[PDB]
RNA sequence: UUCGAUGGUAGGAUAGAGGCCUACCAUGGUUUUAACGGGUAACGGGGAAUUAGGGUUCGAUUCCGGAGAGGGAGCCUGAGAAACGGCUACCACAUCCAAGGAAGGCAGCAGGCGCGCAAAUUACCCAAUCCCGACACGGGGAGGUAGUGACAAGAAAUAACAAUGCAGGGUCUUGUAAUUGGAAUGAGUACAAUGUAAAUACCUUAACGAGGAACAAUUGGAGGGCAAGUCUGGUGCCAGCAGCCGCGGUAAUUCCAGCUCCAAUAGCGUAUAUUAAAGUUGUUGCAGUUAAAAAGCUCGUAGUUGAACUUUGAGCCUGGUCACCGGGGUCGUUAACCUUCUGGCAAAACCAGGACUUUUACCUUGAAAAAAUUAGAGUGUUCAAAGCAGGCAAGUUUUGCUC
RNA sequence: GGAUAGUCGGGGGCAUUCGUAUUCAAUUGUCAGAGGUGAAAUUCUUGGAUUUAUUGAAGACGAACUACUGCGAAAGCAUUUGCCAAGGAUGUUUUCAUUAAUCAAGAACGAAAGUUAGGGGAUCGAAGACGAUCAGAUACCGUCGUAGUCUUAACCAUAAACUAUGCCGACUAGGGAUCGGGCAAUGUUUCUCGACUUGCUCGGCACCUUACGAGAAAUCAAAGUCUUUGGGUUCCGGGGGGAGUAUGGUCGCAAGGCUGAAACUUAAAGGAAUUGACGGAAGGGCACCACAAUGGAGUGGAGCCUGCGGCUUAAU
RNA sequence: AAGUUGGACAAACUUGGUCAUUUAGAGGAAGUAAAAGUCGUAACAAGGUUUCCGUAGGUGAACCUGCGGAAGGAUCAUUA
RNA sequence: AAUUUUCUUU
């Protein structure tokens, strides 16, 4: 059931039963925390952290072998980005969208999906200030969507 | 999206039920589910259920035996008061004899009549005979 | 009461389907409701092959044929008998006779 | 469907509160138009002075006269039609007899074949219907 | 929100809090959980009708609270009134006038006019309930009693014992009786006792009081619904009947006259309002492809609904109506009345009593709670609608007991 | 929800490319009809009609491929290429952690037709003009033909806008096709990949049989899991006319859109299915009370016999 | 006491705006019901131009036509 | 091509 759409996909990955480290591995833990802060300087998104890592380096799941998620590594050593990865990742898809509309007025689908991801925005933005993510008065403004992306 | 998991449990067994099979897999399950299956289970309605526990809401594996006619859920949770509970087996149940009516009780979950024994109300869960 | 569970047509997953023109009356009928038949005729009829051959040059050269797209309405197709009224029980076949 | 909501009692009394509108029975209680518009103000009976008599025509299937006459009510000042029931009144009954209307039975509905008439006549001259016909009361000499 | 609408200060007024009022200072308060405005043929409640349950309708009216005394406004007296069977002025009415003036209010008890489909005597009495006053002694259209009815509920006159032949039935019993006759007769008539302030009535009193007009039972219907005629005469799509279907054009079981039958019964029909049926208002519990009914589609806030997961099970003591059940404490799994105050013991810690829900919704019980009314316990108004009394006790009459 | 990888799409917009056909224009060749229709008829053609041949312009549209096939929330989207933004499914030991479902009020898009200004107007074609049919044709038929059909900037906002079937979630019977993705084959083939074959799985478009089940039935894998009636949430109906009318409010230049009665009248209106009847519906056949056959004999045309209407009288 | 000056409550009257209800009117445009009128035949069969919906135009009228949709069609069907 | 109409009942 697709919040803005028809599809039913279920499409997703299942972990498995085993919540323990990898029995043939050598993370190390430590070495593994300190990877992911070079790689939180390097500047790429959790997402991307741990599809790396689980692609190239071999660690299936890091909060196996770490003890806790990545974002909580990256939020207790600090290198916590202001606006959540996923609010930002829209909030950029809808800068994008509004540029190509202020290029091309006629894109009549284009403006129902700046709709569409406005009210998604919107609602996202809501729960992370109720939950406390976001200041009480956190707001979004299209004209200042641009700033605070960049 | 899923609001109620005993309706889709109770649903699914009598289905079940229905078509003959002695086998029916529920999940999700939870403790409301397990408290009125062993209450199905002391008055013999249901034989054995074995927990499949996963690192989720988990899964389970019920064995029937017929016997049953319809297990179902009376949504929303009614109050239900030591008075009405006789209009409540009135309105649900076959008859005065057959027929159990599941009661969320301050106690525990628990059967009509045994509720009534304790004399204390609750909230109605759902019947089955 | 439905007549046909698909209509008369075959619209599945689309909301709207381009309009042909009928042949002889010229009505405006769907392209998935245009009956169509494709007649493959020798250029000539087959009672003249032998004037043909004698009146011919090529040393037995490949005679063409015409091959045309005919798509009627229900009503020019119904009066034409390319298509005939069936009965309730015939009326669910699709397979040419 | 319909909610089922624990908190929903609110939404459904308003929607049985809108959609018992559309119920004729409770439309016609709720608009007062007994009191409003009807010619009767909800009374069983009221009096009346004879206008004239019509002769009325009967609908299809059936084909005679109804020997129906017109009355103008004396508290209302509404003009209606009665229908005077057995045969041979309409002689006895003249013009300015103080004559009694009451309903048909219908609860307000023509009754039959009679077209357009939804009143009877009960009594005329204050003496009742049935009395002077047998020849046991006499109209008095007005 | 002007001319008080929301709040603060101070004052005034009130018996008293209070924007009740005044001066100043702030712009506030309610609202889609329907504010505000409008309608109500709306006094509110206890309550009444229908009754599987859920519900729907009504409630001016014997009890409680509010308002009014023709519509307003003001005021004296008095503890208590903005009183009207107290006063004053205006507004709309009525009246005597000598023409100068005077004077009132029955939505109190009776009676009159008018509106009306629609509703009673210009009666008796303070004897019972109570109220008022200086007070055994007075008064009370509050209240009790009666006159009038078609209706609001409860009981029941219009009968009945035999001889009689026929139809009979199986020597025992029903019916048509142009038949008799001696019986029990009560409605009334009178009178006596009782009743009651006086009565009327009820109860009660001997006694007069039916042989047939005895001292004439009616109201609707007799096609289906729905029970009881194709019977005899008059008309002939006319009169008409008729809740709907529907009958009537010369054979009319449905029109009007007679005969008989069916239902209720001193009652029956009709007109209207409402309730059940109506699972045609549907939370219980409707229906939406084609019978009425899915917004052309999407976003979106109120509103509604919201995955799973946080202490489950086993063994005892003791006392409770029936191999059973509910109820209180424990020990080990895992530490087992968390925490506080008070009193004691004392190397911190322990025991006893009180408070103990972070915070509800939910369920159980208790308290205080108007009566009538509803259900319902007891009880000889001859039964009953009733009422809250009543009973002992035939062999002494006991100046008692018992509920 | 978001991210990531290979894909997929007749999803959107912009720029660009190509195709024949239609009409028209110029030029060249002989001549008598050409169009059109059931039949015709209007019209124009020895001043060269029509046809044939060359070149060019205009606008519209993307035939065949094209399917019980794809995409989009729907309306809708079909020539080539490039660019931009976005999207579904799939794969995933990636990320967040309840962020979710349905909605009043409020907003976006919304076929065709209709409106205001600019451009363009090939074809078709409302209104209209004539010409045939018919008793009357005002229409259906032929030719011409204005608005319109195209597009830009502003409007509105409805269709049988249909699957006459709201959205989300769970379960339920057997099989075979098709689209997109993924997995597997010591499978095949063509100078490391593609195409084809088989099996499994996810998400769509549908199909055949059946009815545990439902419905009044037609029928339905949902319209099933409903008298054994309760997963959640919006819209909408209370017999038929009156009537989507009147009035009121609101939006729109207007056309009109949204909301939307009452009086009165009526015992039916309606849905599904069955049997007859009918059809200028179809398919099989029968018939000198039907036709064909150059049919044979004729009748009606003449005079009379006789019967029936009408006239007259007394009855005719 | 008679009488006098101010203040507050304040009946009531004339006028203007607003709300609710009721009630005349020259005239105009509708629906509703008919024992046997005039005009013609739109729909129900392929109703004799298949029907219906939206929009626009026209005509004595049912109605006709242009554009786009639906089968509730008279086709569930041409795999070659 | 072309084919309009069948009063109210028994
Ligand atoms: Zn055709």
């Amino acid at each position: 059931g697709r919040m803005h759409s028809k599809g039913k996909g279920i499409a997703s990955s299942a972990l498995p039963y085993v919540r323990s480290p990898p029995a043939w591995c050598k993370a190390d833990a430590d070495s593994v925390v300190e990877q992911i802060l070079k790689f939180s300087k390097k500047g790429m998104s959790p997402s991307q952290i741990g599809v790396t890592l689980r692609d190239s380096h071999g660690i299936p799941q890091v909060r196996f072998i770490t003890g806790q998620k990545i974002m909580r590594i990256l939020k207790a050593n600090g290198l916590a980005p202001e606006l959540p990865e996923d609010l930002y990742n829209l909030i950029k898809k809808a800068v994008s969208v509004r540029k190509h509309l202020e290029r091309n007025r006629k894109d009549k689908d284009s403006k129902f999906r700046l709709i569409l991801i406005e009210s998604r925005i919107h609602r996202l933005a809501r729960y992370y200030r109720k939950v406390g993510a976001l200041p009480p008065t956190w707001k979004y403004e299209s004209a200042t969507a641009s700033a605070l992306v960049a | 999206v899923r609001q109620s998991v005993l309706a889709d449990c109770l649903n699914n067994i009598v289905n079940a039920e229905r078509r003959g099979r002695r086998q029916v897999l529920i999940r999700p399950s939870s403790k409301v589910i397990v408290k009125f299956l062993t209450v199905m289970q002391k008055h013999g309605y249901i034989d054995e259920f074995t927990e499949i526990d996963d690192h989720r809401s988990g899964k389970i594996v019920i064995q029937l035996n017929g016997r049953i006619n319809k297990c179902g859920v009376i949504s929303p949770r009614f109050n239900v008061k030591l008075k009405d509970i006789e209009k409540w087996v009135n309105q649900l149940l076959p008859s005065r004899q057959v027929g159990v009516i599941v009661l969320t009780t301050s106690r525990g979950i628990m059967s009509h009549n045994e509720a009534r024994a304790k004399d204390a109300g609750g909230k109605i869960l759902g019947f089955f005979y | 009461t439905q007549k046909r569970r698909n209509n008369g047509r075959n619209k599945h997953g689309r909301g709207h389907v381009k309009f042909v023109r009928c042949i002889n009356c010229s009505r405006a009928v769907p392209k998935d409701k245009a009956i169509k038949r494709w007649t493959i005729r020798n250029m000539v009829e087959t009672a003249a092959i032998r004037d043909l051959s004698e009146a011919s040059v090529y040393s037995e050269y490949t005679i063409p044929k015409l091959y045309i797209k005919l798509q009627y309405c229900v009503s020019c197709a119904i009066h034409s008998r390319v298509v005939r009224v069936r009965s309730r029980e015939g009326r669910r076949i699709r397979t040419p006779p | 469907g319909k909610p089922a909501g624990l908190n929903a009692a609110r939404k459904l009394r308003n929607h049985r509160r809108e959609e018992r509108w559309a119920d004729a029975h409770y439309k016609k209680r709720l608009l007062g138009t007994a009191y409003k518009s009807s010619p009767f103000g909800g009374s069983s009976h009221a009096k009346g002075i004879v206008v004239e008599k019509i002769g009325v025509e009967a609908k299809q299937p059936n084909s005679a006269i109804r020997k129906c006459v017109r009355v103008q009510l004396i508290k209302n000042g509404k003009k209606v039609t009665a229908f005077v029931p057995h045969d041979g009144c309409l002689n006895f009954v003249d013009e300015n007899d103080e004559v009694l209307l009451s309903g048909f039975g219908r609860k307000g509905k023509a009754k039959g074949d009679i077209p357009g008439v939804r009143f009877k006549v009960v009594k005329v001259a204050g003496v009742g219907l049935s009395a002077l016909f047998h020849e046991k009361k006499e109209k008095p000499r007005a």
